[PDB]
RNA sequence: GCUAAACCUAGCCCCAAACCCACUCCACCUUACUACCAGACAACCUUAGCCAAACCAUUUACCCAAAUAAAGUAUAGGCGAUAGAAAUUGAAACCUGGCGCAAUAGAUAUAGUACCGCAAGGGAAAGAUGAAAAAUUAUAACCAAGCAUAAUAUAGCAAGGACUAACCCCUAUACCUUCUGCAUAAUGAAUUAACUAGAAAUAACUUUGCAAGGAGAGCCAAAGCUAAGACCCCCGAAACCAGACGAGCUACCUAAGAACAGCUAAAAGAGCACACCCGUCUAUGUAGCAAAAUAGUGGGAAGAUUUAUAGGUAGAGGCGACAAACCUA
RNA sequence: CCUCCGCAUAAGCCUGCGUCAGAUUAAAACACUGAACUGACAAUUAACAGCCCAAUAUCUACAAUCAACCAACAAGUCAUUAUUACCCUCACUGUCAACCCAACACAGGCAUGCUCAUAAGGAAAGGUUAAAAAAAGUAAAAGGAACUCGGCAAAUCUUACCCCGCCUGUUUACCAAAAACAUCACCUCUAGCAUCACCAGUAUUAGAGGCACCGCCUGCCCAGUGACACAUGUUUAACGGCCGCGGUACCCUAACCGUGCAAAGGUAGCAUAAUCACUUGUUCCUUAAAUAGGGACCUGUAUGAAUGGCUCCACGAGGGUUCAGCUGUCUCUUACUUUUAACCAGUGAAAUUGACCUGCCCGUGAAGAGGCGGGCAUAACACAGCAAGACGAGAAGACCCUAUGGAGCUUUAAUUUAUUAAUGCAAACAGUAUACCAAACCUGCAUUAAAAAUUUCGGUUGGGGCGACCUCGGAGCAGAACCCAACCUCCGAGCAGUACAUGCUAAGACUUCACCAGUCAAAGCGAACCUCAAUUGAUCCA
């Protein structure tokens, strides 16, 4: 299939 | 789910009510019955089936007078205002019917036959054999249910005691009571059938989606049954 | 054969143990052949006398057997009247 | 609410099947009360009715744990009430068949202090007792012109 | 010596005891944080499932009545992996701590704060001088990974043997593993600091004590009984059920509105063509403007067209002009 | 210089480029001081849209489109009456902005009015040189598609032929936008009918299905399935199917006859086609050169008449070819501008890294060596371009195989009808001269069509399926005690011809490399005086 993973955003903290 | 019908209203009026479409959508929202949805706005005519009703401090007979032919969206024929006396409602038109006209709603059966014409109404107990007749009754005062399409008509066939068998359009045959008023004469909007579509731009506008497109194997329900004619219904209660 | 059970928390015995074997107290199980019973029309009666005789474990199936029971089966019983009363004890043994 | 094997047997599937009585809606009639009740009623409530000869008899006779309703018990309430206070049932010039009927019914006789709490759920029991311990707060002038005058009395009477 | 390293207290977990609380005035069931108007309908329901029996369809402690021996005994159980009582002697009221810890430990918590989605919900680091900061003093410095102070000087898994001196002389194919055989061009790795991975029964071995008896009721015994020591890992999937949430993007429907210059207008679900709906191709980028863009060549553009507002159809399903297409990347 | 923009209304957190001090430090991709700031000062005042309507009964069929001719069909967006009671009156929500949704100050998206370019608004360029490479723009001596599978950006403006689909349209949001799904025409089946969609409808109607107009037509079948009658039958435009051989004159393709089967033994049509391999078919044309394209043929043994067969009026971002004229795709590339390129000023990554003092050849190794042997090679350190290698970077490969780890689809693979309509029985009502009738609504048992509550899909297979096998014995491999395998080559066995002392106990051994199993036998009581080589079946339960 169509494969695909979506990002991951980190924290405001940092 | 806020879903309220749009039938609103316990007195027989003449101004249109406006109705609201469906799609079929019951009381839960879910789709039960496929191929409706979108069309033309219409608005809702309160039609009077019964043929035979006194008025006001009234018993005997009583005269009408056709006004004018119009046209009604909910169904294939036409019907037309027959205004008389002190009121005026919406009834089903017959076929060679104009303005001017004049017809009679009577309820005395006679010794003999009447010989009526195509737009006044007469018990089937003063008709003679071999007749077209049309919007036929089941019960004496429930109203007009059978045969009020667009042209349909049915034939006297015979008669008993106290009965009145009534040739459907459907070459069935169903008897119903004497005391039954039903009208003489075919509807109007003939020729309804050879109405060519064109486009699905008609169909669109009278409110009909188009089929599904999933391919289904035809079981073993899609052969030609070749029946004989079912059994007359009777609706005489017989004690 | 649950080492720990949810309840006593004790350790549980495997009740086909008991029904097809017999341990005695010196340490020894005894099991039936199998099939002393089942079509004995085309066996010699050599092999009937075989099946019908009260054989002995080896060392591996007298662990296993031991392993799946507590110590409830390695007792001493004193029945009045038990025909396998004279196995018990074994005597005349040098290592 | 239970579970039904199929063909009998613990080796097959385990199918849930729930049971349910039969209801035959009749009509009564209460010595005690005078009126006619519609109850659909089954079969083993009509032939405990037959074995305590009567209605009567097996409302009263049954204790909470064996009606299983509340129309029972308040039945059970209104004919335990009707039976201590003593109150009128039908009407005068003919009191000799309410003496009958009271004395039909005295093998029990529950007083009224004790009857009116009999088949009343815990809310209900909990509204009447605050109904009853309603009472509206007296003005603090009452007790305050009773104290005064008792202190005045006191001190002049000695 | 710059970067940066340690400085204990908010307290955190379980015991014994004790049963623990909820309006200062206003607002809080409609668009909660809204002072003020005419259909009163709203609960009373076998939980299921995973795993195990090397599959799995019977079965699988979890059921909320104090210990123990009986006893894991009779029993139930594709009589098998397992489950499991009862009858019976019996069960000494009252005392304020940690052979646990100190911010990567101990509750996630200074806090259910920021942040993500319309929504249920998920959810993380924080604070170090001092008696006198109303002592802004002069000191206390010294250790890891990164740097200058103080770059390179031919040759070679960075190493060893060595001589008066770094190189020059000789030898020598990184580390753990599935593998007979791995540095192999197979797997993991940039370092430092903190944390993380062998928990336990019947039967066995050794050493005290007593002894035909041992043992603080119950159990065993033709040299036995009691006690102690000794022992059996971690992390990583797709699947199923139960309780709640979504049609504001997209599929469909409903009620009231808006949009389409100009020319040819053959009467038209006509044509070209603005704005508008979708995107057949080229070129640019794939950590870009963008988790799907830029101009034309494009089809439609008086209707099977598009759109602002409000409502409904949701998983054992919704919808579907049927792509197994869509249901908040 | 642009204006493909701006101003308002609609939706949206509400104070988000006004002043003052700090501007030493902190966020501007660098600065001034300010659209990525700390504290204090206060903006917006309604007439704009809302915040709405006292009841009892009754009334409202001749559209809009300048609405006046005409003409319709999709049959349509706007109105009151009689009675009772009511003469207190201007309160409330916002009027700022450079602003919303996408993690952002993003070349993305947003509904209507206003002049469709103006009176709204902003700056492609930080500087230095003109490296190579790449992208966007003008044209070129001769050929104008001769390069490429294909007219693939590009400008001239472009005709005819074939297939497919009637057309417009829509579908795989984010690699296929199509011949794919739909559309009017046609055909089949079901339903005698009143309140919640179907339908406020009536057999010219409604629902469930197959192709999809107009022209020629749809020839056969209930042996098998289902459906309808329970009359043994009907249904196929319901699931599906319409032969083979021999004799057959000179040559294929046969006229005809015989034979066996069955519902008929391919009807019409069309084509070497979107059509199994033979197939680059005979042949004509388009080119000088043509498995490209069109025309007449079916041995098409596998096209075929609503799984519909073909021309035709119009059309298609669907798939292929070509004619008159032109485009640097090429012979053979070139002249300029911008982005960009090289240096200066700062913010400043991502992937990736065992350490490197890192050259080449021959040969070897886990089979492709810069680090191993022998040779060749060698002062050190940066900048500017290309890819030959370091089996270089991103995804525990989507292709092959294993898994008693899953999921989707379809059943004539397994437990069962848990929920309908039909049934038969039992209780529940009421009449009825030793007999029949069993109405409307509840309960339990068993059956028939739809759903379903759950599951698995054995093993070796010189990679897997197909080929072959699934237990045991013998002959050589294994030669003279014993054991030893192969998908190495051969015979077989799932029994038998005759008496039941083929009775009961009891020392000692072999043991198919473990166990479960099998076999011989001293002696006694009892009695007159056993053959063959494998020749087979345990637990539970009955
Ligand atoms: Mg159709
Ligand atoms: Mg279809
Ligand atoms: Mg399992
Ligand atoms: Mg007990
Ligand atoms: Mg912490
Ligand atoms: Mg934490
Ligand atoms: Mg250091
Ligand atoms: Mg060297
Ligand atoms: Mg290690
Ligand atoms: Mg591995
Ligand atoms: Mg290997
Ligand atoms: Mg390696
Ligand atoms: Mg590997
Ligand atoms: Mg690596
Ligand atoms: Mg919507
Ligand atoms: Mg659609
Ligand atoms: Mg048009
Ligand atoms: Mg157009
Ligand atoms: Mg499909
Ligand atoms: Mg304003
Ligand atoms: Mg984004
Ligand atoms: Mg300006
Ligand atoms: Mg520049
Ligand atoms: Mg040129
Ligand atoms: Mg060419
Ligand atoms: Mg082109
Ligand atoms: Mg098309
Ligand atoms: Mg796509
Ligand atoms: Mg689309
Ligand atoms: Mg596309
Ligand atoms: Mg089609
Ligand atoms: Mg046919
Ligand atoms: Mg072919
Ligand atoms: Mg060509
Ligand atoms: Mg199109
Ligand atoms: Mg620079
Ligand atoms: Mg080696
Ligand atoms: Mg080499
Ligand atoms: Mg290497
Ligand atoms: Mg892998
Ligand atoms: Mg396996
Ligand atoms: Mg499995
Ligand atoms: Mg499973
Ligand atoms: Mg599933
Ligand atoms: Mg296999
Ligand atoms: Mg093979
Ligand atoms: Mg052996
Ligand atoms: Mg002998």
């Amino acid at each position: 299939k169509k494969r695909f993973t979506p990002p991951i955003y980190q924290p405001k903290f940092k | 789910a806020n879903f309220v019908s749009w039938k609103s209203r316990t007195k027989y009026t003449i101004t249109p009510v406006k109705m609201r479409k469906s799609g079929g959508r019951d009381h839960t929202g879910r789709i039960r019955v496929h191929g409706i949805g979108g069309g033309h706005k219409q608005r809702y005519r309160m039609i009077d089936f019964l043929r035979f009703r006194p008025e006001e401090t009234k018993s005997g007979p009583f005269e009408e007078k056709v006004i004018q032919v119009r046209y009604d969206p909910c169904r294939s024929a036409d019907i037309a205002l027959v205004a008389g006396g002190s009121r005026k409602r919406w009834i089903i038109a017959t076929e060679n019917m104009q303005a001017g006209d004049t017809i009679l709603n009577s309820n005395h059966i006679g010794r003999m036959a009447v010989a009526a014409r195509e737009g006044d109404a007469h018990p089937l107990g003063a008709l003679p054999v071999g007749t077209l007749i049309n919007n036929v009754e089941s019960e004496p005062g429930r109203g007009a249910q059978y045969i009020r399409a667009a042209g349909t008509c049915g034939v006297l066939l015979r008669k008993v005691n106290g009965t009145a068998i009534i040739q459907l359009p459907s070459k069935r045959q169903m008897q119903v009571l004497e005391t039954c008023v039903a009208t003489v004469g075919r509807v109007s909007n003939v020729d309804h059938n050879k109405r060519v579509i064109g486009k699905a731009g008609r169909n669109r506008w009278l409110g009909k989606r188009p089929n599904s497109g999933r391919w289904h194997r035809k079981g073993g329900w899609a052969g030609r049954k070749i029946r004989p004619l079912p059994p007359m219904k009777s609706y005489v209660k017989l004690p | 054969l649950t080492y720990f059970s949810a309840r006593k928390g004790k350790r549980k015995t495997v009740k086909a143990v008991i029904d097809r074997f017999l341990r005695l107290h010196c340490g020894l199980w005894v099991r039936r052949k199998a099939g002393y019973k089942k079509k004995l029309w085309k066996k010699t009666p050599a092999r009937k006398k075989r099946l019908r005789e009260f054989v002995f474990c080896n060392k591996t199936q007298s662990k296993l057997l031991d392993k799946m029971t507590t110590s409830f089966w390695k007792r001493r019983n004193w029945y009045v009247d038990d025909p396998y009363q004279k196995y018990h004890d074994r005597t005349n043994l040098k290592v | 609410l239970g579970q039904i094997y199929a063909n009998n047997d613990k080796l097959s599937k385990r199918l849930k099947k729930v049971w349910k009585p039969q209801l035959f809606e009749r009509e009564f009639y209460s010595e005690i009360l005078d009126k006619k009740f519609t109850v659909t009623v089954t079969m083993r409530t009509l032939d405990l009715i037959d074995e305590a000869y009567g209605l009567d008899f097996y409302i009263l006779k049954a204790s909470g744990e064996d009606l299983c309703s509340k129309f029972g018990m308040d039945l059970k309430r209104g004919m335990l009430l009707r039976l201590a206070r003593q109150d009128p049932q039908l009407h005068p010039e003919d009191p000799e068949r309410r003496a009958a009927i009271y004395d039909k019914y005295k093998e029990f006789a529950i007083p009224e202090e004790e009857a009116e709490w009999v088949g009343l759920t815990l809310e209900e029991a909990i509204e009447k007792q605050r109904l009853l311990e309603e009472k509206d707060p007296v003005p603090l002038f009452k007790i305050y012109v009773a104290e005064l005058i008792q202190q005045l009395q006191q001190q002049a009477l000695s």
